[PDB]
């Protein structure tokens, strides 16, 4: 068999097997939900909307954004938003692979035992890990030491690392990221 | 030197004629007991609301769960 990577770091959500050279398709993690009488009698009525469906449907639908500050913020819409991107993208199932997990550092162990509770049991796959943003930005970049900056749709971060360790008082992870400025921007 | 068919059936028919009290009757009496509901429309109103606000949304988790750390 063969193993598969969620990325959930915020903004678009970026899903892809090992070794493949970029993720098969990506999705906002925008959730959203109808705002006035359905009167199409003829229309079924389905009453959350995620991905570049909605963001066809917007209009009426009204958004929720299920991750503050990079803390996601209600799990039964992510576990929504989860079993639409397997199942319509990936067309996998859960048993399938082995899956990799994609995690703000630093921030509350809640997102951790909940995020691998549900997974592991409303899911049920072979092996779970979360990994920490930047290792995988040096991996990427190929240099054993380093200091990453990357500001998402989320927490804003500064890590050193050196070669092969953590030094985990150096850290800085800061809520500044593009959103809030966008609400600034108005 | 009388009173007729030829009046009566002018009363009759002004009657007929007179939009103004027959409508008036119909409309406007009719007016007053309009509305007694729990609109459906407002409980799409309360139903988005509940939808609406962090306070709920938000919360309903964060205070929930982020009680239990650990
Ligand atoms: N073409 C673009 N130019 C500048 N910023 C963009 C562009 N497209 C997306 N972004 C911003 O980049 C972020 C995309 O999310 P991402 O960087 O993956 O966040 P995270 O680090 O949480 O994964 C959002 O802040 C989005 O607004």
């Amino acid at each position: 068999t063969t193993a598969l990577v969620c990325d959930n770091g915020s903004g678009l959500v970026k899903a892809g097997f090992a070794g493949d050279d970029a993720p098969r398709a990506v999705f906002p993690s925008i959730v959203g939900r109808p705002r006035h009488q359905g009167v199409m009698v003829g229309m079924g009525q389905k009453d959350s909307y995620v991905g570049d469906e909605a963001q066809s449907k917007r209009g009426i639908l009204t958004l929720k954004y299920p991750i503050e500050h990079g803390i996601i913020t209600n799990w039964d819409d992510m576990e929504k938003i989860w079993h639409h991107t397997f199942y319509n993208e990936l067309r996998v199932a859960p048993e399938e692979h082995p899956t990799l997990l994609t995690e703000a550092p630093l921030n509350p162990k809640a997102n951790r035992e909940k995020m691998t509770q549900i997974m592991f049991e409303t899911f049920n796959v072979p092996a779970m890990y979360v990994a920490i943003q930047a290792v995988l930005s040096l991996y990427a970049s190929g240099r054993t030491t380093g200091i990453v900056l990357d500001s998402g749709d989320g927490v804003t971060h500064n890590v050193p690392i050196y070669e092969g360790y953590a030094l985990p008082h150096a850290i800085m992870r800061l809520d500044l990221a593009g959103r809030d400025l966008t609400d600034y921007l108005m | 030197x009388x009173x007729x068919x030829x009046x009566x059936x002018x009363x009759x028919x002004x009657x007929x004629x007179x939009x103004x009290x027959y409508x008036x009757x119909x409309x406007x009496x009719x007016x007053x007991x309009x509305x007694x509901x729990x609109x459906x429309x407002x409980x799409x109103x309360x139903x988005x609301x509940x939808x609406x606000x962090x306070x709920x949304y938000x919360x309903x988790x964060x205070x929930x769960x982020x009680x239990x750390x650990x």
